[PDB]
């Protein structure tokens, strides 16, 4: 009954996969320096690194929050570790990205409450919406400056 | 995209789930109650394929320079 | 090339005289007459073109690139003559004529444009041939006669010539087009599968037995079988969608196919036996399952 969902962000590949594996490990244990070790093991600089981190954090907290058995696990003394890593590392401590990511931590982003009653396509629409939000925040690019404002 | 289909076929938590093996790029011969290895019971013979529609034809026209070479079909 | 109009303006009236008696290409005698008139039109065209026989190279069995001419009026590939002439065989492969010095005269002016124009001409004539066999040979809902279909199935093959035997060409009434890998197309099969399957079983069966006995003896027959299954299911899509009947008749008849389906899978099982009735059953149950899905 633990038939989990697909992680569509491995299209990036072999540098998102490593950091998402280390974020799932830092989900299961409590040491968070492993994420920093994976971040110094990567090319594709600060926007792409931040996009990898935010999508890894999303896919772990989303696959946790949706399933009824393991709901709200980082509240069990574990949001302190990832939030101290947020307060320390400047790779994701940009205050608009940071106020987005804190909202993703404590489930107060109003995209998870998307209330699509299809319950199959709801997963896909949530994933594309948080993907484009990660790209619009992390992307400092002219051809995303209208749509970010949109 | 076939390399991307290979990558999405080989993530290490769905690959144990026997539904992506009977669908997304693995031979179904691990299911033991089955007819033997015949010339007609290969996996590619029981694969899926497209249903050719008008919009796909328009897509093929847009790749193959339909505004220049084949103008009547494009219009 | 405005040097061929007094030939084709004669062959229009020649085809008019050949079709004036029996203007029905679905039977044998005007079909064979039209085939022979197009064939000697093509070969007398070639003798009008370039001095008795623009030929494929004898070595590669295909069209020449950087065309070198022998003193005995032979057109060969440059790559074939450089990989062939350099040992002690300073002579000819076809007519055994000794070439004196070297393969120094290559013709970069006449023969390249000759092979180009003849390739364009075989393309337009093959387009003519497929349009003629699509329209007039397959005119109404009744199929043509036996011998015209037999000559159609035999004109896909380019049978034994002294060299690889038994290649496959792109539905041409000619002989000088090749693929030096056996390719299998689907144009004659789809133009044959516009009729009801009940009257074209034995024809496709004989074509399949020919393909097994000369072209795909021990190779990847999975691809050819998949091609036949896809052409059969497209044929049933055409016979249902272009036909005019409700969903109830097709559901009752495909259900009656399902609940009276004898398995019989031990017949066409082991390594090579795949009847066209068997692949039609496989395509029909795939379409039943498409409707069910
Ligand atoms: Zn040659």
């Amino acid at each position: 009954d633990h038939v989990s969902l697909m992680d569509r962000y491995l299209v990036h590949g072999n540098e998102y996969k490593a950091v998402r594996d280390a974020t799932a490990k830092a989900v299961l244990e409590c040491k968070t320096l492993d994420i920093g070790n994976a971040l110094m093991a990567c090319r594709s600089p600060k926007p792409q690194q931040t996009a990898y981190l935010l999508l890894a954090l999303y896919t772990e907290v989303a696959a946790l929050y949706r399933s009824p058995n393991g709901s709200l696990h980082p509240e069990a003394k574990q949001l302190e570790a990832v939030n101290k890593f947020i307060k320390e590392s400047k790779i994701l401590s940009d205050p608009n990205i940071r106020c987005f990511a804190r909202s993703l931590v404590d489930n107060t982003l109003p995209l998870l409450k998307i209330r699509s009653a299809n319950s199959i396509l709801k997963g896909t629409v949530t994933e594309m919406a948080v993907h484009v939000a990660t790209i619009l925040l992390c992307g400092h690019n002219q051809i995303l400056k209208p749509l970010r404002n949109l | 995209l076939p390399a991307i289909n290979a990558l999405i076929s080989q993530d290490e938590r769905i690959s144990s789930n026997p539904v992506t093996k009977i669908i997304y790029g693995d031979p179904a011969t691990f299911l033991p109650h089955l007819p033997q290895k015949s010339i007609i019971h290969c996996s590619k013979i029981w694969s899926c394929r497209r249903k050719i529609t008008v919009e796909y034809l328009q897509h093929i026209v847009e790749q193959k320079n339909g505004k220049e070479t084949v103008p009547v079909l494009w219009h | 090339i405005p040097e061929l109009s007094p030939l084709v303006t004669t062959y229009v009236s020649l085809l008019d005289k050949c079709l004036e008696e029996d203007s029905n290409l679905k039977t044998c005698r005007p079909f064979v007459a039209v085939m022979t008139t197009l064939c000697d039109c093509k070969d007398k065209a070639s003798k009008k073109f370039s001095r008795f026989g623009i030929q494929p190279c004898f070595i590669c069995h295909g069209d020449a690139q950087d065309p070198v001419c022998l003193p005995c009026d032979h057109v060969y590939c440059l790559r074939c003559i450089q990989t062939w002439l350099i040992p002690g065989q300073m002579m000819c492969p076809y007519c055994l004529t000794d070439l004196p010095d070297k393969f120094s005269p290559t013709v970069s002016q006449d023969h390249r444009k000759a092979i180009e124009k003849h390739a364009q001409f075989r393309h337009m004539c093959n387009s003519f041939f497929v349009d003629l066999v699509s329209t007039m040979c397959f005119k109404d809902n009744t199929p043509p006669e036996k011998s015209v279909i037999d000559t159609l199935l035999s004109l896909l093959f380019v049978q034994k010539e002294l060299l690889h035997r038994e290649h496959t060409k792109s539905l041409s009434p000619f002989d000088d087009v090749v693929d030096q890998t056996p390719v299998i197309r689907s144009v004659l099969l789809k133009l044959l599968l516009k009729y009801s399957f009940h009257e074209v079983k034995d024809y496709i069966q004989n074509y399949l037995t020919q393909l097994e006995k000369k072209a795909f003896l021990t190779e990847d027959k999975t691809e050819l079988y998949l091609l036949f299954i896809s052409c059969l299911e497209d044929s049933v899509h055409q016979k249902t969608s272009a036909g005019c009947r409700n969903l109830e008749q097709v559901l009752r008849e495909e259900g009656h196919f399902l609940r009276t389906y004898s398995p019989g899978l031990q017949g066409q099982e082991p390594v090579r036996i795949a009847s066209v009735e068997y692949l039609q059953e496989v395509a029909r149950v795939r379409l039943c399952l498409d409707l069910a899905a």
